This record gives structure tokens, C-alpha cells and sequence, in this order.
């Protein structure tokens, strides 16, 4: 009781500023992440044959792109920032409204990590399979492209879930 | 799985591009392979069991001595390291997996080691002590490889102690006491006396079974041959390498055996 | 030795002497059970 | 099956017509003090009226655990009885009467107790007991109560 | 009860009539058979008699369920 | 106030959703990798297996979407049942969803090398792979049974 | 009142743990399957047997969250917290014997298909297995749905 | 008002724990029985006994759990926090014995499976240990029995 | 009023702990017979002296759980928290010396299975062993029995 | 008031752990005992003597354990929490000092009987450290005495 | 006050560490001893000079446990909670800092053994790592009694 009161009168904004802040963090370790994986790839042929550098600079691209959309989620969080007024500090809209960015950030850091992990894996395949055989490298990038669809996925959920914000 | 591109990642592209480029013309290939391995330099220590597999027979070689000196003449790198007769044996056991083990089981030196036959049981006694310590060294899909190697090595020193070594002692208990599915149901071979009875045997291996067939070629030869030769006929399976995994070992089993070929061409 | 073996008691004595066997006549608990067994396995699947 | 009541997953009409009938209750519902009057019992099976009812669960598994009590007993006995009749087909020497007698004496009269009380409760149908009690009186081990 | 207790006995008797009949032909088969007769007629009416003495006074009424 | 947990919801739906889509895209486009080394044109049809794994994503969007629109508060009033539900809803989605992504990407890793190997068998792996993404469909049938309960 | 809560949670929680003992189930056979195929293609046919008998278990489980769903309705009467409390429990308990099912069918599926080319008697034994094992999923079940029926009562 | 919630989990983790032996049991079974009978076509019945004697486990564990739903009725009587602890004790030691038991049936049953290959003479020891470890079953099916019988009579 | 929600528990526990030690012990102690069976099945009838004492430990487990269960009775006396704590513990102290003790006769069966198959002599050394591990689990009975015994307030 | 659930705690604890010690004290005196036992079957009767010394170990500690228990009489003076907190103090430290002392008595004989089976003339040295370890639990033994006599000094 | 459910049990796990530590301590210097003799007979009798110095602990613990039983005493006066938990803190430090010195000692014993089996020369000279061990252990001992004689400070 006691105990679950005061779990309910936590502050929602808190709760709201840390997801923000987890969305652009997650996104951008997970984008990280997936770069250093396929860079280790793409090193490791630029050694073995520095011919296929522009086919293997795609991989970084995607990767990258994951960085990029979590830096466009994190504006837009703190777009959806307000002015958190003393009265309404623990009101029904603003507990909701920090409820809602805190899950949108949520989905958007975990979904931006997934995609990067699995796109670093894609890429250091396909760097090694190209530099088997550069013939392969069409087919490597298309699914690369495919798997690069997660991280667009969960930047529309967190996008959908952000017009929830109704912050007084 | 994170932990290849952690750390690895750029040795494995080396060496998978150093084994898709594979395919005294026998000694340069083996001078340059051994390069190759040497400029390479967790890994570390699959690559030191890697080297140790063949200097155990450089070190067996080395320990004559009897025309000692022309141990030089074959110290190539990848297998006749330096660092890898009693007195000198003791010495010679550090830096070496098997050689502590080696020390106490051939510790009669000469007497255990004769050139004949004694010699022949040491370095089968080393070998097993190196595949033992491969095998402690479990984690990944080349336990499988070096478990049929080992299998192979047993087996074809089982044959030969049945074909014509059992007259020099390597009896049914020296099958597996001497002579290095093996590691757990050897004794099927300690009374594959025959040629036939080689066949039976491997019967009790579906996967074995029709390996032997006429048993003409492959189990002719004694020592390590018979079973060793179907380790390499079925080495297609080692060409499979699938990524993300240990295959330093089977760039330099294919190194190898693409020096052999080399030298089994010759002059045609 | 073997107990004779009718040709209907012949299954119910092969399934009862996979434990064991004899003396030349010494107990068969394979009489008893050709029926017990019946009269028992009835009870777990009774329905009609 | 046929003494079971169970057909195919489905009673059926027994030997008797109904074995138990609800006490009054032209309109009232089954759990109640009156419940169901059981003008005789069926003889060919269990009464069609408990197989699909609300406590068709109590009262099976009662029926169920004292039926497998009993037939373990009498296999037991079964077993036990043909120890003397092997010792003397095969002309065993005093080991029967040393061993077989105690053994076939000692479980058969710890089990005796736990019979005779199921049989009891069965025939004088001391409701005090049911399938509790009976483990309840079995329980203590000291004298008295 | 009683009266089927009889019935139970009694039809061990034709049954027993049966097999010898048909055991004649071997006297120590005919003992072995009358063996067989006697256990299952036990056994049967045994079971029965767990199901009579079950339902014959219960402890508990039946509730039905709605 | 109870509607963190219906929002929390959506967002785990997703996100565990993704997390096996993206473990069994990762583990399938490895093998791919492996067979296009070697096997030219078994590569480029073996990719249906990774093109698989990449729908379950797809169904635990959509799934994500039909939870975030039925959290409407100035719509209906949002009571701790409707919370409730959702987020239960989006509990079993997610993690059914990275269940069946998982048992696709070992599937689909084993079924590249065995193509490689005999292309006869092509057939018999994609039958077994698809019968195990039925899996994923199955999470997506109680999805919505279970988000349907939202009406009082 | 905060029953739902609890019911909700365990109908998705059966779901959940039953499509994980499923997929961990399939897994493994489907590993099995492509190890056995790849020398004796003839046998795949046969050795795909247990890859529907675990996906049984996800039909099993969806069977039961449908039910646990349709035994809650709030219009109908007053879910107090005793049914919520039966239904979470069922809900539970179906799952967890769904997933221990599952894991077990896949790891005698994968055995059985790695030893089906050795020998023919093999797509009887593995048969065999995956059936026995079956069996305890559909126990699961049973106890689920007699769980769930006891559930609506509530005095 | 909460005992019958402790009392329905209690149940449920009874025939969950049941269900995880059983199939621990019966997967090291199957794997067991895979390996064996590639060689001989004797482990495809002859050594099938393990496989159902996990079974029992499981199935000992099902009847304990729907004795254990069928115990709770609070039409008939209110239940106190008494009856839904010992129901809870009951279950919690039902399944925890299931465990234990399938746990000890799976690996004997396995080891069994390998000595098959071997000197057929040592079948009956393998029965007998299998007999003996199954015993577990049965004691912990006696002391949920118990537990049951002593439930209803709270105060 | 929450004494029973410890006692029921303490005795479930005690059952649970047992059984978990006996089933502990026996799969080594099967594992060791059928490796002997394999190798001499001379005396493999003989070497299942630890896997039939396996079971005591179990026998004892359930003979301390019926102890407990008759222990809680509300109706002849009011059950103070004084009576359902010490039964639990006693229920748990009971549990873990059976734990105990069958990974202990486990260990030792294991060793002696394959020390009987190299030379039946060591049958004796064995047995004695054996019966001083199982000393352990007789005197955590004898404690759980002497601390159950106390539930007069 | 709760001072009985810290007596019964205690005595409890210090019962376990003494047992722990004890059970793993002679499951390494005979894993050390079983190479002695085929090597040397004549000194194999004299190496008995760390199972020995684990036995004494452990009747030690449910020696000190039975008095603990024995001390708590509510009936005749009240037991307060200072009370209480002592013994279960007392029981813990008894447990503790008797697992550590079982323990090392286990690893000492685990070496001292490939010791001695090596040469015989280290059987004075494994008496000597078999004593010396022994030492550690009577001093364990006599600290509990202490603390549970201590224990019923409160007012 | 609730004073000793500090005090008393710091007392007594003063003494269960330092238990612990002397037992960890005498195994590894009972197995290098072991190991030593079995490579010579000789120098076993000699070799456990390490053995019994690891015996202070043992004494140092049970001197610091009779001290802090004594140091409780209600009927001579009452003790308020920081007198229990200066006790308390004397006893955690002491025997930690025997667990320490015991840990360290039982090293320094098991690389001496084969130091003096290897070279005589330094087996006597070795016996400094040891020494100061025990300093170690002393200046632990002290600086638990000065904390604990500040029972009586209390007002």
C-alpha cells in the first residue's frame, strides 16, 4: 500500500527524460556496435584485395543509417517536450504522456539495436563472401537492405507511439 | 557470436583469404605456407596446439642422437620450431603439451623410443597425448574434425598391429595402450586380425562402414595410413568452413595436404 | 529345461520368460500370470 | 468397461433404471441437504448418475484407490501363497517354513488392517471414516485414542 | 447381492463344466485350464463386488453440475 | 494511471518481436553467405528462407500498431482492464514472435548448408521452415483475440 | 477489481511458453532433419514427422489461451480474484508443460533423425518417442482445461 | 479471500514440475535409445521400458494435480489461508518429487540405453534400478496424498 | 493464524530436499552399476547395495513429511507460531541432511562401483563407507524427529 | 515473542551445515579411498580413518545442535529475542566452523591416501594433519557450548 | 535494547571466518605436505612446521569469542546498540583478518613444501613468509581487542 504509493507517485517526467535519452543511447551503441562488426570484415578484404572498398562501404552506410534515425527519433522526442507545470506535475495526462515516451523510447532503442546487430552480422558476412567472390555482392546487399528494414520498422512504431504525447 | 567481430574478426578474414588464394617446388610451397602462418602472429593458443601437432614428430625426430645433426636440414618452421637421451629429453619437455606427459610414459627414453618399432609407439604415445589436449580445448565445431582424426590415427595403428605388428608386441591391449567413436568403443579393433575382420569392425561405424571397402589402397599401408587415408579422402568435409568459427586448423590441414599432393606429383 | 508351450500360451510364456527361467520343474509363474495379466491390465483402460 | 458404466466415453442404461434419484428437487438444485435418494443400487455397473456429475471426481477416485488397494493386496497374497507351493514342487528344504511363513505372514497382516478397515467402511458404511479417516486411524502408531 | 453373488459362483460352474468338457482330452491341460477358470471368475467377480460395495451405502451424495 | 502498462504494451511487443526477427535474420544470412561462396545460383533462391525470418517482423508491426491505436485515452476512458489486456496482448506477440525467429534462424542456417550440399532436399527444408513460422502466425492469432477483450 | 491483471497475465503467459517450447523443439528436429538429409534424401520425408508433431504443441497452446481468453467477460459476471487467480495458474501451468514437452520432442526428434539413416527401425523408435512424449503435452493440457472449467465457478 | 490463489498455483506448479521430469526423462531416453539402436533393431521395443516409465511419472503427477483442482470448492465450504498453504505445500512437493524423479529416470534410463550394446545380462539390473528410482514417484504421489486428505480440515 | 503456511511448507521442503538427494545419489549410483554390469555382470546384482540404500534416504524423507503432516492439527490445539516455525525448521534441517547425504552416498557409490570392478576386495571398504555417510542421514532424522517433537507451547 | 523462529532457524542452520561439512568431508575421503582400495587392499583398512574422522566431525555438530534445541523451553522461562539471537548465533558459528573443519578433513584425506599408498611412512604425517584439522572443529564445539550456555543470561 | 542480534551473532561469526580461513589454510598446507613426503619420507615430520602455524588462527579466533561472550552481559549491565555493534565490528574485523592471514598462509605453505623439497637450503630460510603471516594475523588479533574494549565506554 504505502509502499505502493509511493511507487505510483514516482515523477513521470523523469521517467519521460530517461527514455528519451535511452532511445538516442541505445540507437547509437547499437549503431556502433554493428560498424565495428563490419569493419572488422571489411579491413580484414582491404587486406586480402583493396579492389572492392566501394562495395564494402555500403555496409558502413547502412549501419550509419541506424544512427541517423535514432538521432531523428531523439529530436523528435525532445520536440514532444514540455514545459511540465508545477499543478499538473502529477496529473492523468502527464502521467500518461510520460508513460507513452518512455515506451516509444523503449521500442526505438531496442528495435535500433537489434537492426544494428543484425546488419553488423550481414555485413561482415557479405564482406568476406564478396571478397570469396565479388559476384555474390548483389544478392549479400539485397538481403542487407532487407534486414535493414527492422530499424525503419521501429523508428514508425516510435513515431506512431509519439503522437500519444499530450504533456500540458 | 558478438565476441568474433569483438576480437578475431580481422585474423579470420586473413586466413580465409590466405586459404581461398591455396590450391624444391614442394619445399617453397611448404617455406612459404609456414611464412604465411608465421606472419599471422584465444587464437593464440588453437594456434600453438596447431603447431605443436607437428613438432611432436620434429621433437621425436630431433630426439635421435646417430646422424642427429641433420635435424637442420628440415627445420621448417610450421612444424620444426625450436622451441617445439634422457637429459636432453628433460629439457626438452617444457614448451610442449605433450612432453610432460611423454616424460613419465616413454621416461625409459632409448629403451621405449627404439628406432624400429619402440620409436614408432612414442611418437603414437605423443600424438595421443596432443589430441587429448585438443580435445580438452572444446567450445567450437572442430572438436567433431580432430575427434576423426584422432579416430583415423588409432584405427590405422590398430590395423598395422594387427596385420604385422602383433608379432613385434603390439598385442590387442597394446591396441589401445600403445597405438594412441575410438575414444569410448576402441576394443572392436583389438581382434580385427583380418582384412575382413577390418571390414566387420568398421561396420560397427555406419559412417565407417564402406570407408574400407576392398581395403585394397588406404589400409595397405601401417603405421597411421589406414584409417588416416580415409580422414583424407573424406577431407571434403573439412572444405565446407562454414564462417564465424575456427578454421585456422583446417587452412593448415588444407596447407598440408596441398604439399603432399605437390610432392606426390613431382617429376608427373 | 522349457515348459511345453501351447500354440496360444506359447506368446504369454515368451512374454514372461523375457526375466528369466527355471529349474527342469521348478515354479512357473507363467501360469498364473496367462490370465493375471488380463485380469489386470483391464482395470488402466476400462471403457466399453 | 461394462463394469465400469463407461461406454465410449458415455454412460449408458444399466441393468437397474436410475440408481439414484434427486430427493424431491422437482425444482431445487442437486447441491443441496436433500441431494439425490438412492432407491437401490445398480448391480451391472457404478450409478449413471455419479459418472457425470459434480462429484463424479470424489467419489471415482475413492472408489478407484480402495479398488487398486484391494487388488494389490490380493496379488501380494497371490505371490506370497506361491512360495510353499514352489518349495514343495521342487522339495525345498525347511527355508519355506523358516522364511516363506514370516514373509508371507508379515506384510499380509500390515496390509490387514488397512484391508479389513476399507472392507468395513465399505460394508457398515461408517461415513466417520470415509477415505480420510481410514489413512487417519491408520496414522498413529501409539496406543490408545 | 447376494443373489448376484451366487450368479457369479454359479456361472463358474457351467464355465467349469465347459472346460473340462473340452480339457477331457488332457487331464494335467484340464488342471491347468480349471486353474485359468477359477482365477477369472475371482478376479471378475471381485471387481464387481469393489464396484457393488462402492455405491452401496455412499458416504457422499452426488451433486450435479449446472 | 494504469495505462503505462497498456502503453509499455506496444512497445515490448515490438521490441521482443525484433529482437528474435533480427537473431533469425542474422543466423540465416550467415549460411547465406556461406553457400554463395561456393554455390552460385543456389545463393540467390536460398535467400526465401531469410526473406521469412524477415516477415515475422512485419506481423509483430502490425500488431504494435493495432495495440498503440486502442490507447486512445480521450477517446474512452482507459480503465486498468484495457491496460491489462494490452499489454498482455503485446506480451505473448513479442515473445512468441522471438521464439519463432529463433527456431527459423537455426533452421534456415542448417537449411543453406544442407542445399548446398544436395539441392534435392531444398524442398523438404522449406516445408519444415515454413511449418515452424506457422509458429509466428499462431502468436498473431492470439494477439488479436487477446486485444479484442478491450471492450469494457 | 485487479484480477484481470493476473488472468490476462497467465493466458498470454501459456501462449508465450508454449510457441518457446515449440520453436525450441522445432529447432532441433529441423537440425536433425537437414544433418540426415544431407547424405540420404530419400529418408527426409520420413524424418519430418516430429517436426509436426512438436508444432502440435503450438496448436495446443493456442487452443488453450483461446479458451483462458473466452473464460474472461467482466459483462457477464464479476471476474472476482479467485477466477483470475485459476485462470493465471491453468494458464501457467499448460505453458511451462507445453514448453518442457517441446524441448524434449525436439531433442528426441534431433537424435532419432541423426540415427535415421542408420538403420530403418529408426522412423518407428523416433515415432514412438515423439508419441510418448506427446503424451505429456496433451496431459498438460487436459489439466489446463479442467484448471480453466473450475475457474468459472467462484462461489 | 488470496488462499485460493496460492491453493490453483500450487496445482499448477504440481503439474508443470510433473510435466518438466517427465520430459527431461523421456528426451534422455529418446537420445539414449536413438544412439543404441542404430546398431541393433533389439532397442526398438525391447528397450522401450524406460520410455514409458517416465510416463508414469508424468502421469502420477497428472492425477495429484486434478485431485488437488477437484479439492478447492468454496461453494461448499469457505476456504481459509489453511487450505490453500497445504494445498500449495501439497502441490510444490508433488512436483518437486516429479522432478527428481524424472531427473534420476532420465539419466539411469540413458545410461541403460548405452550398456544395451552390452552383455544382455545386465537388462534385469537396469529394470531394477529403474524400479527402484521410479519408487521416488510413488512416495512423493503418498505424501501429496496425505497432504491432500489433511487440507480440507481447517478450522 | 500464518503458523500453518510455514509448517505445510517446512514439510513439503523436507519431502522435497530428500527426494532431490536421493534421486542425487541414485543416478550415480545406477550410472556406476550399469558401467560395472558392462564390464563383469557377475555381481551386478551385488553392486546395487548403494542404489537400494539410495532409496532409506527417501523412506526417511517421507516418514519425517507424515511426522509433520500429523504434526499440524488445528483442531486439538490452536496452532501458535511457536509450533509452525519449529516445524519447519526441523522439516528443513530434516531436508538438507538428506540432501546431503544422498550426494555424499552418490560420490561414494560412484567411486565404488569402479572399485569393486577392478577387485571385488574393496566390497567391504565399500560397504563401510557407505554406511558412515548414511550415519549422517540417520542423525539429521533423529535431529528432525527431536525438533518436530517440541511443538508444546 | 518471534525468539523461537531465531532458535529453530538456528538450530536448523548449524544442523545443515554441519552435514554439508560432513557429507563432503567423506566424499572425498572416498574418492581418495577408492585407488587405495584396488592398489593396496592391505593398507585399505587403515584408511577408513578420514570417514572416521568426518563422522566424529559431524555427531559433534548435531551434538551441539541437539543442545541448542534442547535449551528452548518456553513453558519454563520465556524466551526473549536476546535469547534467541544467541543461539542462532551459536548454531550458525557451530555449522560454519563444522562445514569449514569437514571440508579441509576431506581434502587432507583425499591427498593423504594417495600419500600413503605411495609410502607408507606418511601415515604418521596424515594422522598428524587429520588431528590438527579435527582441532579446529572442537574448538568450534566448544566456542557453540559457550555461546548456548551464554545464551540463557538475558532478563 | 536488541543488542546481541548484533553482537552475538559477530561473535560468532568472528569465529566462523576465522574457522574457515585456518581450515582453507591447513588443507592446502595438508596437500602439499602430503605431495612432499610422498616425494620424500624424510623431510614429512619436518614440513609441518607451516601446519601447526596455521594452527594460531584456530586460537586466535576461539581467544576473541570467549572475549566478546563475556563482553555480553546483561545482568551486569545493560548494553545499548552501540555497544553491540562495536562488538559486533570487533568480531567482523578479526575474523576477517583471519580468514586473510589463513588464505595467505595455506599459499605460502603449499609453494614451501615443494621449495624445501626441491632445495633444502632455503627450507629454513622460506619460513619468513610465514612469520609475517602470523605478525599479520597478531596485529588482526590486536586491533580486535582494541575495539572491543570498548564495551564498558558506552553511556
Amino acid at each position: 500500500s504505502s509502499w505502493s504509493r509511493a511507487l505510483v507517485k514516482i515523477s513521470p517526467y523523469t521517467f519521460s527524460a530517461i527514455g528519451i535519452a535511452v532511445a538516442i543511447g541505445v540507437s547509437v551503441l547499437g549503431a556502433a556496435w554493428g560498424i565495428y562488426i563490419t569493419g572488422s570484415s571489411l579491413i580484414g578484404a582491404a587486406i586480402k584485395a583493396p579492389r572492392i572498398t566501394s562495395k564494402n562501404l555500403i555496409s558502413v552506410i547502412f549501419c550509419e543509417a541506424v544512427a541517423i534515425y535514432g538521432v531523428i527519433v531523439a529530436i523528435i522526442l525532445q520536440t514532444k517536450l514540455e514545459s511540465v507545470p508545477a499543478s499538473q506535475i502529477y496529473a492523468p495526462e502527464s502521467l500518461r504522456a510520460g508513460y507513452a515516451i518512455f515506451a516509444s523510447g523503449i521500442i526505438v532503442g531496442f528495435a535500433n539495436l537489434v537492426c544494428g546487430l543484425c546488419v553488423g552480422i550481414i555485413g561482415s558476412s557479405c564482406a568476406l563472401s564478396d571478397a570469396q567472390n565479388s559476384s555474390l555482392f548483389v544478392k549479400i546487399l539485397v538481403i542487407e537492405i532487407f534486414g535493414s528494414a527492422l530499424g525503419l520498422f521501429g523508428v514508425i512504431v516510435g513515431i506512431i507511439m509519439s503522437a500519444q504525447a499530450s504533456w500540458p | 557470436a558478438m565476441t568474433f567481430n569483438i576480437h578475431g574478426g580481422y585474423l579470420e578474414a586473413i586466413v580465409r583469404g590466405y586459404r581461398a588464394g591455396l590450391l624444391t617446388i614442394v619445399e617453397k610451397c611448404t617455406l612459404k605456407l609456414v611464412d604465411e602462418y608465421k606472419h599471422m602472429l584465444p587464437l593464440s593458443t588453437f594456434l600453438e596446439y596447431i603447431t605443436y601437432g607437428h613438432m611432436i614428430d620434429n621433437v621425436v625426430l630431433i630426439v635421435t642422437g646417430r646422424d642427429v645433426q641433420e635435424l637442420l636440414e628440415k627445420c621448417h618452421p610450421l612444424g620444426m620450431f625450436d622451441s617445439i637421451m634422457r637429459e636432453l629429453y628433460r629439457l626438452v619437455l617444457v614448451d610442449t603439451p605433450l612432453a610432460p606427459y611423454f616424460s613419465e610414459c616413454i621416461t625409459s627414453e632409448d629403451l621405449d623410443d627404439m628406432n624400429i618399432e619402440i620409436m614408432r609407439n612414442t611418437l603414437y604415445k605423443a600424438y595421443l597425448e596432443d589430441f587429448y589436449k585438443f580435445c580438452q580445448k572444446l567450445g567450437g565445431a572442430t572438436a567433431e574434425i580432430m575427434s576423426d582424426l584422432l579416430a583415423f590415427e588409432a584405427d590405422r595403428r590398430a590395423v598395422n598391429i594387427t596385420i604385422n605388428s602383433i608379432g613385434t608386441e603390439l598385442t590387442r591391449d597394446d591396441r589401445r595402450k600403445l597405438y594412441s567413436l575410438y575414444p569410448y568403443g576402441h576394443e572392436e579393433l583389438a581382434v580385427c586380425e583380418d582384412i575382413d575382420q577390418v571390414r566387420g569392425v568398421m561396420e560397427k561405424y555406419p559412417p565407417y562402414q564402406s570407408i574400407f571397402s576392398k581395403l585394397s589402397y588406404g589400409e595397405s599401408q601401417m603405421l597411421d595410413k589406414a584409417f588416416y587415408e580415409e580422414e583424407v579422402k573424406r577431407l571434403c568435409l573439412a572444405f565446407e568452413q562454414q564462417f564465424h568459427y575456427g578454421v585456422f586448423f583446417a587452412y593448415m590441414r588444407l596447407r598440408e595436404q596441398e604439399i603432399r599432393n605437390l610432392m606426390w606429383i613431382s617429376e608427373c | 529345461t522349457y515348459f511345453r508351450t501351447n500354440k496360444f500360451t506359447s506368446a504369454f510364456q515368451e512374454i514372461v520368460d523375457a526375466y528369466g527361467v527355471a529349474k527342469y520343474r521348478e515354479a512357473n509363474p507363467g501360469v498364473f500370470t496367462i490370465v493375471t495379466f488380463p485380469f489386470l491390465f483391464a482395470v488402466m483402460f476400462g471403457d466399453w | 468397461g461394462l463394469i465400469y458404466n463407461e461406454f465410449f466415453s458415455v454412460p449408458f442404461e444399466i441393468f437397474s433404471h436410475s440408481a439414484y434419484a434427486c430427493r424431491d428437487l422437482s425444482c431445487s438444485e442437486a447441491t443441496t441437504v436433500g441431494l439425490i435418494k438412492v432407491r437401490d443400487t445398480y448391480p451391472f455397473g457404478v450409478d449413471p448418475v455419479w459418472h457425470g456429475s459434480r462429484s463424479e471426481l470424489p467419489f471415482l477416485n475413492s472408489l478407484k484407490m480402495k479398488m487398486s488397494i484391494l487388488l494389490g493386496v490380493a496379488q501380494m497374497n497371490l505371490g506370497i501363497i506361491l512360495s510353499y507351493f514352489n518349495a514343495t514342487f521342487f522339495r525345498i528344504g525347511v527355508n519355506i517354513w523358516c522364511q516363506f511363513i514370516p514373509q508371507i505372514i508379515f506384510l499380509n497382516s500390515l496390509f490387514g488392517y488397512l484391508s479389513l478397515l476399507i472392507i468395513l467402511k465399505w460394508i457398515t458404511g461408517s461415513q466417520a471414516d470415509l477415505y480420510h479417516v481410514m489413512i487417519y486411524m491408520f496414522l498413529s502408531p501409539t496406543d490408545e485414542l | 447381492f447376494l443373489v448376484t453373488t451366487l450368479v457369479f459362483l454359479v456361472i463358474g460352474i457351467i464355465a467349469s463344466l465347459c472346460t473340462r468338457i473340452c480339457c477331457n482330452r488332457g487331464p494335467s491341460t484340464n488342471l491347468l485350464h480349471l486353474t485359468l477358470v477359477i482365477t477369472a471368475t475371482v478376479s471378475c467377480w471381485m471387481m464387481w463386488a469393489i464396484v457393488y460395495l462402492a455405491q452401496m451405502k455412499p458416504l457422499i451424495v452426488p451433486i450435479l453440475s449446472e | 494511471t494504469a495505462p503505462f502498462f497498456g502503453f509499455l504494451g506496444a512497445a515490448a511487443a515490438l521490441v521482443f518481436s525484433c529482437m528474435g526477427a533480427a537473431y533469425g535474420t542474422a543466423k540465416s544470412g550467415v549460411g547465406v553467405a556461406s553457400m554463395g561462396v561456393m554455390r552460385p545460383e543456389l545463393v540467390m533462391k536460398s535467400i526465401v528462407p531469410v526473406v521469412m525470418a524477415g516477415v515475422l517482423g512485419i506481423y509483430g508491426l502490425i500488431i504494435a500498431v493495432i495495440i498503440s491505436t486502442g490507447i486512445n485515452p480521450k477517446a474512452k476512458s482507459y480503465y486498468l482492464f484495457d491496460g491489462y489486456a494490452h499489454l498482455s496482448s503485446g506480451l505473448a506477440c513479442g515473445l512468441a514472435g522471438l521464439s519463432a525467429g529463433m527456431a527459423i534462424g537455426i533452421v534456415g542456417d542448417a537449411g543453406v548448408r544442407a542445399n548446398a550440399q544436395q539441392p534435392k532436399l531444398f524442398v523438404g527444408m522449406i516445408l519444415i521452415l515454413i511449418f515452424a513460422e506457422a509458429l509466428a502466425l499462431y502468436g498473431l492469432i492470439v494477439g488479436i483475440i487477446l486485444s479484442s477483450r478491450a471492450g469494457q
